[PDB]
C-alpha cells in the first residue's frame, strides 16, 4: 500500500492519441476488460497488454484527457445487462439508456463519463415462478417468466455456468436485484435474480445450429418472391446513397413475422433514429393491439457520436438478439450500416499502427464480419426444453460510389446467402424498392420454392422461375432496342417486354407509404403473380393462333389496367384478383375471333 | 509557459517536460522575435506533447522560443452582436467593426444532440426558388446540399438563397450564417458586395476564409460558423440557415493536413475518416424537442470531374437528406438556376409542404410535374436518336412541356424571388398543357378546384 | 519434466512474447495456461536469446499476462493418426467433435510432413472418371493430381465438389476413395451441405473430417489443412489407401496467413499478403501424388473463391502456378443455367496427356478435345459479336460456330449435378457436336479418326 493504507490497483494514463489511450500499472487487468479512463472516467476497453502497460480503446470522446490521470479497471469484459426492462428501450452503443441519460444530466446533449445502469434496477416486476423446487436445472432452463409486454413473455433462464437443483423459488413482486431463486450447486448455494450479464464479444452458447429453411414473410413482393430470406438467414443490402435503404429496412422491421426486432443505428443519421422512435409506437397491430415499439430494442450510435462505439453497438445488438433467441423466439437484427463499423476498425487500426490490408482496413476485417454473421442462424437453444429459436440478420452496406467490389461488401457476400443490391438508377426512376432484380440473388430460393409449393399446394416455384426468365429476357431485348429500336422486334418479343413491364410496375414496384400496398400477404402475392403470368400465357397462345401483337394490346386495355390495380385490392377481397384470370381468357379469345 | 521545445520536423513540433497537457488543447508559441503563433496538441505522451502550428514552423528558433498551454480547445466567443458582422476563419473581425464582447466562449466542436432529444426536421423555409421550394422543398432542420462543378453558377445561387430565404408568418427570428471556405479574394469580394448591396448583411453572420489562409484555419471555418448558428438557434430561439461553400476546398485542406501527419490515405487519397469528419459538421443540423429554434444547412460543393461517385459528393450524399444538382447542359441553355430536378431530391420535403405550410395542392402537383417532365425529357431524347416522326402526338406534347418547364419554371433568374404561391400557380399553368386525362397523379377534387 | 514459464511479456492480438526462456525451438508447440485454467495451443514463430514469439491458434481474449503460463511441449504440432480416424469428425486442431471415443493413436506425425523425393515419385496417369464431361474430356483428372476448383461467392463450387467425390472412379477396378475433408472458415450451412451429402451417400463411413468454421478462431486455419494432409498422406502411404482430399475455402487460409503476417509487421508483398504466400501454398498442394512401390495415392481438389472474381488476385494466381491445372466456374454460365457452370476456356489440366488415349479412355480423346476447344473459342467469339452487331454481321461459317457454342454450353457442359456420364458417352456426344461443322473445318483431327467416328 501507500501512506499506511491500501486499495485497488489504479492505472495511470501515459498516452492519449484520439480514441486510443495507453495506461501503466494495469497488471491486474485482463485483455477485453472494461475500464474507466481519466478524471472523467470514460468507458474504455483493454485490447493489448505490454508488461504492465495497457492499450485501451475508448468508447467516448477523449478530448481534454491527458497523462497522469487515473484508470480504473472493472475486472469484467464489455457486457450487456439482460433482464426485464430491456424491451422498448433506446440505448447507445454501450447499452446506456438515452432517455434516462437525458433526465439525469438534464441536458439535450451527450456528456461524458456518465455511468448509468442499462436497466431500471428499481422497477417492480411480477415474477411468475413456473418451475418446482427440487428440480435439477442447467443453463437455459426456464424458472419463470415476466409479462414485460402484453404479448412478449420475458423468460427467466438459468445463467450459463450454473448447474444444480432448485432449493427455493416463489412468485411475487421483485426488482431485478432481488434474489428470486436459490440453486443448490456443487460449489455451494447460489442465488439468481431476473438479470444476467453477458460479454458482447462472445456468442451466447447453443446446443446446435439448424438449417434456416422457413421463409420470412416481409410482405415485400420483390423479396418474398424472388430473393427471399429464411428465419435464421442473413441478407446484405449494399447500395449507393439515396437508394431507399432506410425505407426497405423499416418495412422489414414493421412487417416481418418475428417476435422481436433489434434495430442498430450504426454510424448513420440521427434523424433516422428519431424517425424510428416517433413512428414505431404509432404502428399498431390490429390483432393484438400492440405497437411495433413494444417488441423492438433500439441501439443508436450516430455518425457524429464516438467512432469506436460503432463497433460496440453491433455487438451490443447481436448479444441482445441471442438472449431473446435463447428463450425460443424468432428475432430480426438490423445493422445499418455495417460499413461504418468497418470504418471504426480502420480508425483504430491506424492508431495502433497496424499493417493495413484491403483499402486500409485491418487484416482481420474478414474474420470479424464472418464471426458476426455466424452468430445469426436458427438454433436449438440450451435447456432440457431443447427449444428452437432464430436470429435473422439484415445488414446495410454503404460501398463508396455504389461499387460492391470493395472489402466490406465482398467479405460479407462471402458468408451471407442473400444479396439485395440497391440501384441508384431505379431510385431516380421512382422504382421502389430499388432492388436490382438482375444483380440480386438469394441462395435460399430453391429451398423456399419447395416450402412454398408445399404450403400453397401450387406450382409457385415454377411461377417464380418463369417470372425471372422473363425479366432476364427483357434485359437481353432492351440491349437490342437500344441498338435497332423497338420497332425491329417480332410480335413474340414485343409481348415479352410488355409482360416484363407488367412484372416490373405491377408487382416489383411497391409503395411503402400506401396503406394497402405497404404489405402484401403470401396469398395475395400468389394471386397477383398468377394473373400477370396468365396474361402472358394467353397472349402467347393468341400470337401462335394468328393474332397480331398490336391487336392484342388494343383489345386488352381494360384488363391490363385492372391487373395494374390489383396491388391495391384489400386483403379481404382477394377474389377480385383471382377473377381477373377469367377476364383475361375471355377478352383474348374474343380478339382471336 | 515552457521553454522546452525539443524537436521541429516540418509543421510538427515536440514539446517536452510538460504536465497537465490534454489531447486537442490549444497552444501558443511565443517565437524568439516576439511573433505569436497558435497550435494544437495532436498527441500527448508522458512528458511530451506533439503539436501542429497553424501558421507553420518556418523561422522558429527552438531554444529561444516558448510554448504556452492555454487549457482549452479551439473556441468561439459568441454574442448576439455577431449579426451584421464579418469574421475570418478563426472568428476574428474582418470588417473593421467595433469591439465584440462575448457572452461566453464555446468549444467549436460543439456537442452531440442526444438522439432521443433530437426533433425531426419540420416546417417550410421559402428560398424563393421554384425548383427548390416546390419539387425539392427545404425544411427547417434539414441538411440539403448543392452539388455543382467548376464554372457553374453555384456562387450566384448561394447568394440568391442567402438573401431570399425566409420563414412565413414569423417575423424577426430568422438569420443566415454564411461560411466561405478556401475561396479566392475576388469571390469573397463578390459575396461581401452582394450581401451589403441587398441588405442581406443585416441578418447575416459571415465567416470568410481564403485560398491562401492556413489549411487548419480552413477546416476550423465551418465549425466556427456552426457554433455561431447553434448559439443563435438554441440559445436565442432563432431559425438559422447555414450556407457553406466550397466543401471541396474543405476536403482538400483536410487531405493536406492528413498528408502532413503522414496518415494512411483512403480512397482517392482522402483521409479514411472523411465520412466521419463531414458527419461531425453536417449532423449539427436539426431541431431539438422542447426548444424553439433550428439549424438548417446547405453545404455547397463542386464535384471533381463532374463525378458524383468521387468521395466528396459521394460521402456527402450518404450524410445529407437529398441533394440539389446543377448541370452544364442546363447552364449552357441559359437556365438560371441550372437545377436538374431529375437527379435532385429532398427526403424530408413532406414535413414542409401542404395546407398550413405551403398549400394543399403542393404534393400532388409536384408528383405530376416531376412525372410529366421525366416523360417529356424521355420523348425529347427519342426525337434525337430516331427523329421527330418517332414520337406520338402525346409524346410531342410532353416534349413541348419539358421545354416550357425548363424555360419558364426552372429558369427564373438569379435576382428574382418567387413566393410559394407564385410557384404553385405557375405549375398549374404548365400542367394545363397536358390533357386532364393524363394528370393521373392528381385526384379529381384538386383538378376541379385549381386547374386553369 | 514439463517445461513451463510464468513470464509472459506481451499479448498483442494473435501474438504473444515470452521472456527468460531456455531450450525453446523454432516451430515448437506451446500451450497457454490461462488464469482461469483454460488451455489454448500455439506455435513458436521465432526464438532469440531468452525470448520466444508465439502465435495463438484460439486467440488471446480474456488473458491475464501475470497469472498465465506458457508450456513448451518439446516438439512441433503433431497429429495422432490411426485408421480409426475413418468415419470420425474433428475440429480445426484435430480434436474429436462428434461425441465419439478418443482415438488411441498408432503414432504421432509432424503436420508439416516431409517432401517426397522426386526420384521416388510415381507419375500420375490413372484416368479418374468423374462423370462430368467438361472435366473427363477437356480437363482430365488423374489419380494423384492436384486439380482445384476456382470459384466465387454465390457460385455452386460445393455442388461440383460433392458431385466429383460422389461419382469419381478409375476404370476396370473396384478401387474406391477414402475422403479427407477440410473445412476452412466456411459457414455452418456450407459445411452442413457436405455433411448431409456424405451421410446420404454413406461416404461418411469412408471419410475423415477436419472442421474449422466461420465461428472458429481464424489463426486455427493455418494448421487445419496441414492436419488434413497429414491424415491423407498417412492413409495413403502407410495404410495403402487411395485418398481424395477436398479443402474449402483456401482463400480463408491465405487470409489467416495475412493476419499473422500483418500482426508481425512483416514486409508486405502484393495486397498485403506475405512474400512467402507461394511457398506456403506449395507446401500444401505439393502434398499429393503417388510413390513408386506403394499402392496408395493422394488426389487433391482444393477449392477457393477468387476475390472480386479476379483470377489475377494473388490467391488464384499463385495457386495456378502450383496446381496441375484448374477448373473455373463463372457467374455468366451460372446465370444461364449451366450446371456445372464450368468455363472450359480458362480451365486446364496439366496431366491429361498420359491419362488418356488408347487403352485408357479412347483413341479419339485428344483430337476431339483440341477440336472442341478450338470450335468453342471461335463460336463463343461469334456469339458475342452477333449479340451486339447482329446475326447478319457474321460470315456463313461463323454463324455455324455461333450455334455450336450454344449447343456446346447447353448440352455438353450443362449436364446436371447428378448426371454421371461414362467417358464413351462423353466422347460420342462430342462427336455429335463436331458433326455440326463442315469436315473441312476439323483441322485438329486426322482423316483416319474422321472416317471412323464422324457421323
Ligand atoms: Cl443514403
Amino acid at each position: 500500500g501507500s501512506s499506511g493504507s491500501s486499495g485497488m490497483q489504479i492505472g495511470k494514463i501515459i498516452k492519449v492519441s484520439g480514441p486510443l489511450v495507453m495506461a501503466e500499472n494495469m497488471s491486474e487487468a485482463s485483455i477485453q476488460d472494461m475500464c474507466l479512463v481519466g478524471d472523467l472516467g470514460v468507458i474504455g476497453e483493454i485490447i493489448e497488454m505490454r508488461q504492465d502497460v495497457a492499450s485501451i480503446q475508448v468508447y467516448e470522446e477523449t478530448s481534454g484527457i491527458g497523462p497522469g490521470e487515473p484508470v480504473r479497471s472493472t475486472g469484467e469484459a464489455l457486457s450487456v445487462e439482460l433482464g426485464p426492462g430491456i424491451i422498448s428501450q433506446m440505448f447507445d452503443g454501450i447499452q446506456r439508456p438515452l432517455d434516462t441519460f437525458m433526465e439525469v444530466t438534464q441536458s439535450n446533449f451527450l456528456g461524458r463519463g456518465v455511468q448509468l445502469p442499462a436497466l431500471d434496477h428499481e422497477k417492480q416486476w411480477w415474477f411468475e415462478a413456473t418451475i418446482e423446487e427440487g428440480t435439477e436445472v442447467s443453463a437455459g432452463d426456464i424458472i419463470g417468466y415476466v409479462d414485460e409486454t402484453k404479448i412478449i413473455q420475458h423468460k427467466i433462464m438459468v445463467p450459463n455456468g450454473i448447474k444444480g437443483t432448485v432449493q427455493k423459488i416463489e412468485s411475487g413482486s421483485f426488482t431485478i436485484d432481488d434474489p428470486i431463486c436459490v440453486i443448490e450447486t456443487e460449489q455451494g448455494l447460489k442465488e439468481l435474480t431476473m438479470m444476467q450479464k453477458w460479454p458482447v464479444r462472445r456468442g451466447r452458447p447453443i446446443k446446435q445450429k439448424l438449417n434456416p429453411d422457413v421463409p420470412m414473410i416481409t410482405g415485400q413482393r420483390v423479396i418474398d418472391t424472388f430473393f427471399p430470406v429464411t428465419k435464421g438467414g442473413a441478407a446484405a443490402v449494399p447500395g449507393p446513397f439515396g437508394a431507399g435503404k432506410t425505407v426497405v429496412q423499416h418495412q422489414i422491421a414493421k412487417w416481418s413475422d418475428v417476435d422481436l426486432v433489434v434495430y442498430v443505428g450504426c454510424g448513420e443519421r440521427g434523424n433516422e433514429m428519431t424517425d424510428v422512435v416517433n413512428e414505431f409506437p404509432e404502428l399498431i397491430d390490429p390483432n393484438t393491439g400492440e405497437s411495433l415499439m413494444e417488441r423492438t430494442v433500439l441501439i443508436a450510435n450516430t455518425s457524429n457520436m464516438p467512432v469506436a462505439a460503432r463497433e460496440a453497438s453491433i455487438y451490443t445488438g447481436i448479444t441482445i438478439a441471442e438472449y431473446f433467441r435463447d428463450m425460443g423466439y424468432d428475432v430480426a437484427i438490423m445493422a445499418d450500416s455495417t460499413s461504418r463499423w468497418a470504418e471504426a476498425l480502420r480508425e483504430m487500426s491506424g492508431r495502433l499502427e497496424e499493417m493495413p490490408g484491403d483499402e486500409g482496413y485491418p487484416a482481420y476485417l474478414g474474420s470479424r464480419l464472418a464471426e458476426y454473421y455466424e452468430r445469426s442462424g436458427r438454433v436449438i437453444a440450451l435447456g432440457s426444453d431443447q427449444r428452437e429459436g432464430s436470429i435473422t440478420a439484415i445488414s446495410a452496406v454503404s460501398p463508396s460510389g455504389g461499387d460492391i467490389s470493395e472489402p466490406v461488401t465482398q467479405n460479407t457476400l462471402r458468408v451471407v446467402k442473400v444479396f439485395w443490391g440497391l440501384d441508384s438508377s431505379l431510385a431516380q426512376k421512382r422504382h421502389f424498392p430499388s432492388i436490382n432484380w438482375i444483380q440480386s440473388y438469394s441462395l435460399y430460393s430453391t429451398e423456399v420454392g419447395r416450402y412454398m409449393d408445399q404450403i400453397l399446394q401450387q406450382d409457385w416455384s415454377d411461377m417464380v422461375t418463369e417470372g425471372m426468365r422473363i425479366l432476364q429476357e427483357e434485359e437481353q431485348l432492351n440491349e437490342i432496342v437500344r441498338l435497332v429500336g423497338i420497332d425491329s422486334l417480332s410480335d413474340n418479343d414485343r409481348l415479352t417486354l410488355e409482360v416484363a413491364k407488367s412484372i416490373r410496375e405491377d408487382y416489383l414496384q411497391q409503395n411503402a407509404f400506401d396503406d394497402v400496398d405497404t404489405f402484401t400477404s403470401r396469398e395475395k402475392q400468389f394471386n397477383m403473380l398468377k394473373v400477370i403470368l396468365t396474361f402472358g400465357k394467353e397472349a402467347r397462345k393468341a400470337l401462335s393462333l394468328g393474332a397480331y401483337f398490336n391487336e392484342i394490346m388494343e383489345g386488352t386495355v381494360a384488363v391490363r389496367e385492372r391487373i395494374s390495380r390489383s396491388k391495391y385490392i384489400p386483403e379481404e377481397e382477394l377474389a377480385k384478383i383471382s377473377s381477373i384470370n377469367e377476364e383475361i381468357k375471355e377478352t383474348i379469345q374474343l380478339i382471336v375471333s | 509557459e515552457y521553454r522546452t521545445i525539443k524537436e521541429v520536423v516540418g509543421p510538427l513540433m515536440a514539446v517536452e517536460k510538460v504536465s497537465g497537457v490534454k489531447y486537442e488543447e490549444l497552444i501558443e508559441v511565443r517565437m524568439q522575435n516576439g511573433e505569436i503563433r497558435r497550435g494544437q496538441v495532436l498527441e500527448v505522451q508522458e512528458d511530451k506533447a506533439m503539436v501542429q502550428i497553424f501558421e507553420g514552423t518556418s523561422g522558429i528558433n527552438l531554444k529561444n522560443s516558448s510554448v504556452r498551454f492555454l487549457g482549452h480547445p479551439l473556441q468561439l466567443g459568441v454574442s448576439e452582436d455577431m449579426i451584421g458582422r464579418v469574421f475570418d476563419g478563426l472568428g476574428r473581425p474582418k470588417d473593421n467593426g467595433p469591439e465584440i464582447l462575448p457572452e461566453k466562449y464555446l468549444d467549436i466542436n460543439g456537442e452531440v444532440i442526444n438522439p432521443i432529444a433530437r426533433d425531426y426536421p419540420d416546417e417550410f423555409i421559402q428560398t424563393g426558388i421554384s425548383a427548390i421550394d416546390h419539387l425539392n422543398t427545404l425544411v427547417r432542420g434539414q441538411k440539403l446540399p448543392v452539388f455543382s462543378g467548376s464554372g457553374l453558377p453555384h456562387k450566384e445561387l448561394a447568394a440568391q438563397i442567402a438573401r431570399q430565404a425566409t420563414v412565413l408568418d414569423s417575423s424577426d427570428d430568422f438569420a443566415v450564417v454564411f461560411a466561405a471556405i478556401g475561396i479566392t479574394f475576388e469571390e469573397a469580394e463578390f459575396f461581401m458586395e452582394d450581401f451589403r448591396q441587398t441588405g442581406a448583411i443585416d441578418r447575416s453572420v459571415m465567416f470568410m476564409n481564403l485560398a491562401n489562409d492556413p489549411a487548419i484555419e480552413r477546416i476550423a471555418t465551418p465549425r466556427m460558423a456552426l457554433t455561431a448558428a447553434e448559439y443563435l438557434a438554441y440559445e436565442k430561439g432563432m431559425h438559422v440557415l447555414v450556407i457553406m461553400t466550397d466543401m471541396t476546398n474543405y476536403a482538400e485542406a483536410l487531405r493536406e493536413i492528413s498528408a502532413a501527419r503522414r496518415e494512411v490515405p483512403g480512397r482517392r487519397g482522402y483521409p479514411g475518416y472523411l465520412y466521419t469528419n463531414l458527419a461531425t459538421l453536417f449532423e449539427r443540423a436539426g431541431r431539438i424537442r422542447g426548444l424553439k429554434g433550428s439549424v438548417t444547412q446547405i453545404p455547397i460543393l463542386t464535384m471533381p470531374e463532374d463525378d458524383k461517385t468521387h468521395p466528396i459528393p459521394d460521402l456527402t450524399g450518404y450524410i445529407t437528406e437529398g441533394q440539389i444538382i446543377l448541370t452544364r447542359e442546363l447552364y449552357k441553355s441559359g437556365i438560371q438556376p441550372p437545377i436538374d430536378v431529375l437527379p435532385s431530391l429532398s427526403r424530408l420535403k413532406d414535413k414542409g409542404t401542404g395546407a398550413g405550410k405551403t398549400r394543399e395542392d403542393h404534393a400532388a402537383t409536384m408528383n405530376q410535374l416531376f412525372a410529366a417532365y421525366a416523360q417529356g425529357k424521355q420523348a425529347k431524347e427519342l426525337a434525337v436518336v430516331l427523329g421527330e416522326s418517332a414520337l406520338s402526338d402525346i409524346d410531342k406534347i410532353y416534349a413541348k412541356f419539358a421545354e416550357r418547364f425548363e424555360n419558364e419554371y426552372v429558369n427564373q433568374g438569379f435576382y428574382t424571388n418567387r413566393t410559394i404561391t407564385e410557384t404553385l400557380d405557375l405549375g398549374w399553368e404548365l400542367l394545363a398543357m397536358l390533357p386532364r386525362t393524363e394528370l393521373k397523379r392528381i385526384k379529381d377534387d384538386l383538378l376541379d378546384k385549381y386547374l386553369p
